[PDB]
């Protein structure tokens, strides 16, 4: 069943330097922010 | 009388040396310090700076002047601590260990302020600790247990081995921001060198001596290349017994 | 391999040891 | 405990203290509290096990200053108060062999000879338990293991273990990606092949 | 102390005890 | 080894 | 330990007992040092 | 047991605190920790503030909120600004990689490994991780295919040439040695 | 000590009058009683 | 159980050598394993009640700690005397439980104790750490235990048990200490 | 500060082995190098048996003053040391090139650009200000250009580890801030001289080397870098480099056929 | 709750039997457990143990 | 996500599912991985992840560690000293005389059974007079001795007998009995 | 009995005058010693000299009437003087005679100017100067000898720097037997009371 | 002495003070078991229902 059908690649962290700086510009965190406020209102699903 | 007294100034005898006016200067001074003490009461947040166990009134002998310590412990460390403390709360971090931080925080970003503020704590508040005033002489166990690594056929080899060797990994470290430490792997001793904004409990060593090879820490006395100097003084004033119960400790 | 064996069955396992030793030790200069 | 009363000798054993010190044996974190058990486990007369030796040998080729002599002269030891070796503790005795190169040529050859003797022992005993279950597909993967330690050590399986491989096979396809499998297995990669 | 008499308080004692509370 | 036994060890 | 006498059970077989030795140097007769010793040790208390 | 808390002040607080639970919980998540100041006692003293500044109650409401998002904007920006250096200090791992991680320790459960196959995994993984290679080709026969892999030391390497393949891209000004 | 307050050593410790005049009361009550 | 009296040579000699009579009680059930003797319920009894000898003290402590709203600060030198000599009270039967805990919510403390404490608490429940820390230590520093953690310990287990426990930190009057009807 | 005499020694040393990338020359510019040297695979070069930087028998930094380790040098601690040598003086040459304070003409096309990016200078001033001020460590604060996104977004600001190039990421360099803690001490130290919290000393370190910054000198940078992203050699050398990966992808693939 | 419970019983119960691959002769598993644990009993895999089947 | 519904309540059940794999045999797989990572921030990075997904490890090291920084930190500014009480109240949890104090606790419910008896019980046989006069000192530690291996069970099997064969060397046979009704058969 | 002995120690015990934070150790909402926070604070720093250690370093092994028969030539000092006052300053912590303090700084004068060749410009020296009257070392500022404290009763210092083993003693047994007893017995072998 | 309601001998709560969850799960807090924790967040200070007409 293994046969009929046919995650440890190395991933380093300074190759994603751009996608770091996206979000340090206050467009994404006015979003973060806009988000996190959204999310902030009291939920009374718990489940 | 103690409480009454400002933070920084000192209790004495009356010489009656005083002009009326600086002693009206004074008394100004101790009116905005009280103002500065009332606000400092609520800025103040979970984690505090360490209480110094021995007098650094003075500088720490052999060591550092009075300016070059207090440079470390009201300048930068104060500082550490603020940024630890604004990131600490707000977070699900809040009250509680130093260590459940420093634990909870390590190996990420988006996190990576609290963490290097945390570890920072850490490393000042050990480093503190381990420094005695005027230098203590390495005890008979640790010492044997130190000649059994280090120590090439000579007598407390170990010794000037050790006190090379961290030398060494001080000047091997170019960064100039970070910590000198001598750990117990668990299996061994050894001299790591950690960058700023990492600790020994991080990677779950078991710390027995800090050095501060941040260049914030010598550069008002030894200067910009006076760093082998600065080491070699720290040997003059560290604290041995402390690194020798604590191995004793891991051990059993 | 016909001697260490014999030597470990019949009580000597050092013996056998070092003359194994001794036989790779003997292949090796044989076969280079 | 040492029995006292009938009703307590009748929990008792050799065989099973095994898995008690074995129990004990994994619980140390470090070799040199576990050679005090292994010890008495030895003295005080112990069957023992594949398990005491995957956790002996594993954490003796860890301990940093070991000198790799006595590794193997262990495993040996191990063997003559009859544990069956298997897979995991030959592949540690493989991975030990690798790391040390610090010895001399005739003493890493001795144990080569050895170790590949090994290896073709157990994947005999392997094909023989697995061969009347009709397992093929399992079967082919043990053999693919086998075979790549193997090659590591700069042999392959013998002749010999082909046979009484072969004889045992099921479906055709199978047989001949056997006979395939054993000729490569003496030519390198590069190899010129039709 | 590293004269004869102290040579000869190891090898037998009893007798320099003995010639010190003599002598 | 009767030294080994009866030895002070100053000198 | 061993099978030297102390200056200890010679008192004893002598029948002395330590007030005796008044003139002499040693304190604790139960040391093992010769006189030299002994006086050398409580040099600076005279 | 009497609350000092008078009706207008439960009132107030309360809905304070049903509008954001971030500002309700900040002080006391776990246990309450009553040597520091705690944002919904500073909101509710500014709220007074405005109200005495002649603000009415929805205004000052929202307002005094405002602040509060906004200093927490301020701290969650920094947290990023580092969390971004942090990162190509290399030694820090956001979710992306910790995948990898878990992906090691799955892969580990999932077919029970021998110490020997383990150190093996180790050393060509650090084969892939450091020579690795972007842009590999399948043979499909005639017709090969080549498609883009995953990160490397090498193409870590190639992304600071601009993938010319060569140190000297830069004309710019800098210091220079004889 | 080593048991209650209102019972001592033979059933439940009399306090009132009642108790001292009709005292089957201070040991028995229904089919279920113990010591 | 007729409490014996202390007496002449004898008896002060049989109170010199007694011993541990925690850990006797203990080898003489567990000696109940030796192939010549069985296992005893009476020797286990005996064990039982040596170890909680003091037992219901404990008790006592829990509701000193758990069941008083603002007990003050309870670090300060003062209620901490109150608590000290309250507890050596309920131990040696010099008291009530019922009579204690009365005597210790009706202590002495500070003027204007309820308008010093809306400068703290909203509804008045301090916080139970001071409490506990402080219980302890009456308990070690007075004698009470033979072995130190004893102490701590099980006045620690008995509070979390009951956490869990509807309205927990709540009491009927009459149940709650030593009154002529009881719990079973 | 300058580190010329110490790489003025490393480097004949070093020359033999980057012959991949050039051979022995006269001129050889420290940005060139940074990036030469800048990324070591361990698998490749590994610390030479004996690494007397290993077994901490020489300090990295004393790796410089004895000649037995220059006869027959460890590679990656060599390069190491160059690296962090020619980043770092790279990064104070750069700093005294972008630290004249003297001419307070503000030219248009930077403006131009600029607010077309931020929305005023203003914002550039604000954005260089918090990422000088709010770092994780003593390094310096770079102002930079990529040419990925620059269409969008030409500029931007990266506050690099210690004294690290920005060349490394691949980045045009623009501008620098120092931030470290050198000038946070003598700064803390010229406050309490004259005729206090950290954070906000560090930041006024931040705000005002903002304000001594010389935009010409960012106007010829930035206009260096648009020239060069325009130039056809970049697509040529792009092309046959990438040519040489696919190659190679082949020939790989097909040495185990 | 208890569909969580279940849920997360029946899971790893699949990745007890779903985690067999190179677990005949694997690591995953003692020798020891492979001596007493694979015979079928009441835990394991009864017949059924109970009546009016 | 990953590993699909592998869950484990701790560090060392993990370690028990891939049987002979500790800290640092991953800590090579994930110092390969991320370069730049040490050899002991490496089997760190293990340790934390396990020690996310499942609960924190128990070991006598990371209790070290808490001391350690304990007493790094030292007294603090809080009023009653109170993260200091919660800290020390905390830390004397994991000390021995605490475990002994548990055991006792148990015992006090009868949670045991005759084998833990007779197991406390040959465990006291085997102290001296000395050896009791010497851990009577601590006034708790002899009552660990002997309750030692019930607290161990407290705080944290042989499947079927095998034995050896019985045959007559000679005519290799061996003997069994089998009977019903005890009489009958 | 036991609570009037209780009562007798914690009333001879007990502490008066004011400790450093102006209170008595009676006094009603403020304490002192909070959780053994001296104890450790003793702990962690020790009580010893500098000098101590120097002198202790460059001495040795040798005798010690012999150095102080030495360091006087016939006519420099009674001998029974500095040897009262050495045995005063190493054990017994003391400010050492100036007597002592000459003698010793014409001993140790290379190790006290290798200790003190390094230090910046406003950090503490260690100088040997009598030029003032007293000897009570709070009042050089502890730069005379290398002292933290200002005083330390002398039973506890003894205790403190015997603990160190370093102390030398006194074994008038054979000497390797000593050591091997030392060694297997451990100082466990006081544990027991037989 | 009675409530009103149903008579009971105490007022109902669930929770009363402020630190008894941490001192209840005190080593869970210290190893750091409790960080990221929901059960002690929600319902700390929870408190029933007001049922009364
Ligand atoms: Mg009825
Ligand atoms: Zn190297």
């Amino acid at each position: 069943q293994q046969d009929v059908d046919n995650f440890i690649s190395p991933q380093l962290p300074q190759m994603d330097w751009r996608n770091m700086s996206a979000r340090s510009s206050e467009e994404s965190i006015r979003e973060e922010m806009r988000q996190l406020a959204e999310n902030d209102v009291m939920q009374h699903q718990r489940v | 009388y103690h409480a009454y007294v400002p933070k920084g100034a000192s209790v004495q005898m009356g010489e009656t040396f005083m002009p009326s006016n600086i002693a009206t200067a004074v008394f100004r001074e101790t009116e905005a310090a009280a103002a500065r003490a009332d606000k400092t009461k609520e800025e103040t947040g979970f984690f505090s700076q360490p209480r110094l166990n021995y007098p650094v009134s003075s500088g720490i002998p052999a060591l550092f002047s009075k300016d070059q310590f207090d440079m470390q412990y009201s300048l930068f460390h104060r500082d550490v601590v603020e940024t630890l403390n604004r990131h600490t709360l707000g977070t699900p971090l809040e009250g509680h260990n130093l260590e459940t931080v420093i634990r909870k925080t390590s190996f990420d970003a988006t996190q990576a302020v609290a963490h290097t503020a945390a570890s920072e704590h850490f490393n000042y508040c050990f480093f503190y600790k381990s420094l005695r005033p005027w230098g203590t002489a390495p005890p008979p166990r640790l010492r044997e247990a130190l000649q059994l690594q280090y120590g090439t056929n000579g007598s407390a080899d170990a010794m000037d081995e050790v006190r090379r060797i961290v030398w060494v990994t001080a000047a091997s470290h170019q960064e100039r921001c970070g910590w000198v430490y001598l750990v117990w792997s668990g299996v061994h001793f050894d001299v790591v060198e950690f960058p700023h904004g990492s600790c020994p409990i991080a990677s779950d060593l078991i710390p027995l001596l800090a050095l501060n090879v941040h260049e914030s820490a010598y550069i008002l006395d030894y200067g910009t290349s006076g760093l082998k100097q600065y080491v070699e003084n720290y040997f003059k004033a560290c604290n041995w017994p402390l690194a020798e119960r604590y191995y004793l400790m891991a051990i059993g | 391999n016909a001697f260490s064996n014999m030597l470990r069955e019949n009580g000597l396992h050092d013996t056998a040891r070092e003359v194994a030793l001794c036989e790779a030790m003997n292949r090796n200069k044989e076969l280079a | 405990l040492e029995p006292c009363t009938p009703r307590e000798w009748l929990q008792f054993s050799h065989r099973n203290l095994a898995y008690a010190y074995n129990g004990a044996l994994r619980a140390c974190h470090s070799l040199p509290s576990m050679l005090l058990l292994y010890k008495e486990m030895k003295q005080r007369g112990v069957k023992v096990d594949v398990d005491t030796m995957n956790v002996l040998l594993t954490r003796a080729a860890r301990h940093e200053h070991i000198q790799v002599d006595d590794v193997f002269l262990l495993f040996d030891e191990l063997v003559a108060l009859g544990a069956r070796p298997d897979l995991a503790a030959a592949e540690t005795l493989h991975t030990v062999l690798s790391h040390s190169a610090s010895m001399p040529e005739e003493w890493r050859e001795a144990r080569r000879l050895q170790l590949v003797e090994l290896y073709n022992n157990l994947a005999m005993e392997e094909v023989e338990r697995l061969a009347p279950h009709r397992a093929d597909r399992l079967l082919k993967e043990q053999m693919k293991r086998f075979r790549g330690n193997l090659q590591q050590l700069g042999s392959g399986l013998r002749p010999t273990v082909y046979c009484r491989y072969l004889h045992t096979t099921h479906t055709a396809a199978v047989l001949l990606e056997e006979v395939h499998n054993f000729l490569w297995e003496l030519v390198p990669n590069d190899h010129p092949a039709m | 102390e590293r004269s004869a008499a102290m040579e000869e308080f190891r090898r037998n004692s009893e007798r320099y005890w003995r010639n010190i509370i003599e002598g | 080894v009767s030294l080994i036994l009866s030895w002070d060890g100053p000198g | 330990d061993t099978r030297r006498r102390t200056l200890e059970d010679v008192l004893k077989r002598l029948g002395k007992t330590t007030r005796d030795l008044g003139s002499i140097p040693i304190v604790n007769p139960r040391v093992d040092v010769g006189l030299p010793t002994h006086i050398k040790r409580n040099y600076q208390l005279h | 047991d009497t609350s000092t808390l008078s009706p207008e002040r439960v009132a107030l607080r309360d809905e304070l605190a049903r509008k954001s639970r971030l500002v309700a919980s900040e002080g006391m998540r776990y246990y309450n920790i009553f040597w520091v100041r705690k944002p919904l006692d500073t909101m509710e003293k500014e709220y007074y503030e405005l109200k005495r500044r002649g603000v009415d109650h929805g205004e000052a409401i929202r307002k005094v909120l405002q602040g509060f998002y906004s200093g927490l904007a301020v701290k969650k920006r920094v947290a990023a600004i580092q969390a971004e250096e942090a990162k190509l200090t290399g030694r820090f791992i956001t979710m992306r990689e910790a995948t990898v991680v878990l992906g090691v320790l799955a892969k580990l459960h999932k077919e029970q490994l021998t110490p020997h196959q383990v150190s093996l995994l180790a050393k060509e993984q650090g084969e892939t991780t450091q020579s690795g290679a972007k842009l590999t080709a399948i043979v499909s026969r005639q017709v090969e295919v080549k498609e883009t892999a995953n990160d490397s030391v090498r193409q870590l390497r190639e992304k600071a040439e601009d993938q010319t393949g060569f140190p000297d891209w830069y004309t710019g000004e800098s210091p220079t040695y004889s | 000590r080593q048991h209650d307050s209102g019972v001592n050593q033979y059933g439940l410790k009399p306090t009132n009058a009642y108790d001292y005049i009709n005292p089957t009361n201070l040991i028995n009550f229904g089919r279920g009683t113990t010591f | 159980d007729i409490p014996k009296n202390l007496e002449g040579e004898r008896s002060r000699r049989d109170l010199a050598s007694r011993g541990d009579t925690e850990f006797q009680a203990l080898v003489e059930f567990i000696e109940g394993a030796s192939y010549d003797q069985l296992i005893s319920g009476r020797r286990f009894k005996k064990v039982y009640d040596v170890l909680s000898e003091n037992d219901d003290m404990f008790i006592w402590l829990c509701h000193t700690a758990m069941s008083v709203l603002n007990p003050g600060d309870m670090r300060s030198r003062l209620i901490y005397n109150h608590l000290r000599i309250l507890a050596e009270s309920v131990a040696s039967g010099e008291m009530t439980q019922r009579t204690a805990f009365r005597f210790f919510e009706s202590a002495v403390r500070s003027p204007a104790y309820r308008e010093i404490a809306k400068r703290q608490l909203e509804g008045g429940a301090a916080t139970r750490l001071a409490g506990i820390s402080a219980a302890a230590d009456v308990m070690r520093r007075m004698g009470l235990t033979r072995r130190p953690m004893s102490s701590y310990f099980e006045l620690y287990q008995r509070i979390v048990e009951r956490s869990e426990a509807m309205t927990p930190w709540g009491f009927p009057p009459l149940f709650q200490f030593e009154e002529r009807l009881s719990l079973e | 500060l300058r580190n010329a005499r110490e790489l003025h020694r490393l480097l004949p040393a070093l020359l033999p082995l980057l012959d991949p990338p050039v051979p022995t020359g006269a001129s050889v510019c420290a940005a060139h190098l940074i990036v030469a040297t800048g990324h070591v695979s361990k698998q490749r070069e590994p610390h030479m048996s004996n690494c007397p930087v290993l077994e901490r028998k020489i300090p990295l930094s004393e790796i410089a003053s004895d000649d037995n380790f220059l006869k027959h040098p460890c590679v990656p601690c060599l390069k190491h040391r160059i690296n962090f040598l020619a980043s770092e003086d790279f990064c104070y040459d750069f700093v005294e090139r972008c630290g004249c304070g003297t001419d307070g003409a503000l030219p248009p096309e930077w403006r131009c650009i600029v607010e077309r990016q931020f929305g005023s200078m203003a914002a550039l001033v604000e954005e260089l200000v918090i990422h000088a001020s709010n770092r994780r460590e003593a390094g310096w604060t770079w102002l930079v250009y990529d040419a990925q996104q620059a269409g969008e977004r030409p500029l931007l600001v990266v506050n690099m580890p210690a004294q690290r190039s920005p060349l490394l990421l691949g980045l045009w360099p623009l501008a620098v801030v120092n931030v470290t803690e050198a000038v946070l001490v003598e700064a803390v130290r010229a406050e309490s001289s004259g005729s206090k919290k950290l954070s906000e000393i560090r930041e006024k370190v931040a705000r005002d080397a903002v304000s001594r910054m010389n935009w010409g000198f960012i106007l010829q940078q930035l206009k260096k870098a648009e020239t060069y992203y325009a130039s056809s050699d970049r697509g040529e050398k792009i092309r046959v480099h990438r040519m040489k990966l696919e190659r190679e992808a082949v020939t790989k693939a097909m040495s185990g056929l | 709750t208890d569909r969580i419970r279940r849920y997360f019983r029946e899971l790893e119960a699949v990745h007890t039997s779903g985690s067999a691959s190179a677990r005949g002769s694997g690591g995953g598993t003692t020798a020891e457990h492979k001596q007493q644990d694979q015979f079928y009993s009441p835990e394991n895999q009864p017949i059924s143990l109970h009546r009016n089947n | 996500r990953v590993s699909g519904g592998v869950y484990f309540q701790s560090v060392d059940e993990y370690y028990a599912s891939v049987d002979g794999l500790d800290a640092e045999q991953i800590g090579e797989v994930l110092a390969a991985l991320f370069p730049e990572l040490n050899c002991y921030e490496a089997q760190a990075l293990v340790q934390r992840t396990l020690e996310c997904i499942s609960r924190p490890v128990s070991a006598a090291s990371r209790q070290l560690s808490r001391t350690i920084t304990a007493e790094a930190v030292g007294l603090d500014n809080a009023p009653g000293h109170y993260t200091n009480f919660l800290e020390w109240m905390g830390r004397l949890t994991e000390t021995r005389a605490f475990k002994t104090e548990h055991a006792l606790f148990e015992f006090s419910r009868r949670k045991f059974n005759r084998d833990d008896v007779r197991v406390m019980f040959e465990n006291y046989r085997l102290m001296s007079k000395a050896t009791l006069l010497a851990d009577s000192a601590d006034s708790y530690s002899h009552f660990y001795t002997v309750l030692k291996d019930f607290a161990r069970k407290v705080a944290g099997q042989i499947g079927v007998r095998i034995d050896e064969a019985e045959v007559d060397p000679e005519t290799g046979i061996a003997v069994g009995r089998g009977c019903a009704d005890g009489e009958k058969y | 009995m036991g609570e009037r002995m209780r009562a007798i120690i914690e009333d001879y015990s007990k502490g008066f005058g004011l400790g450093p934070h102006g209170h008595s150790p009676t006094h009603d909402t403020i304490h002192y010693n909070t959780l053994n926070a001296e104890g450790e604070r003793v702990r962690d720093l020790g009580y010893t000299d500098a000098l101590g250690r120097l002198f202790s370093e460059k001495l040795g092994d040798r005798d010690v009437h012999q150095w102080a028969v030495e360091s006087c030539a016939d006519g420099e000092a009674d001998v029974r003087q500095l040897l009262l006052s050495l045995h005063e300053w190493r054990e017994r912590g003391r400010p050492p005679s100036l007597l002592l303090a000459n003698v010793l700084s014409k001993y140790l004068e290379e190790e006290i100017a290798a200790f003190n060749k390094g230090i910046p410009e406003n950090a503490p020296k260690l100088q040997l100067e009598t030029s003032d009257g007293t000897l009570a070392h709070s009042g050089s500022g502890g730069s005379r000898s290398g002292t933290m404290w200002a005083d330390v009763d002398p039973t506890t210092f003894a205790l403190h720097q015997a603990s160190q083993s370093t102390r030398s003693t006194r074994c008038d047994e054979p000497f390797i037997l000593h050591l091997v007893k030392r060694a297997k017995l451990g100082e466990c072998v006081t544990n027991f009371t037989d | 002495r009675e409530g009103w309601l149903f008579g009971q001998q105490v007022q109902l709560h669930y929770h009363r003070f402020p630190d008894e969850q941490l001192i209840t799960n005190l080593s869970r807090w210290r190893t750091g078991e409790t960080v990221g924790d929901i059960a002690m967040q929600q319902f700390r200070n929870a408190q029933p229902f007001d049922i009364e007409d």
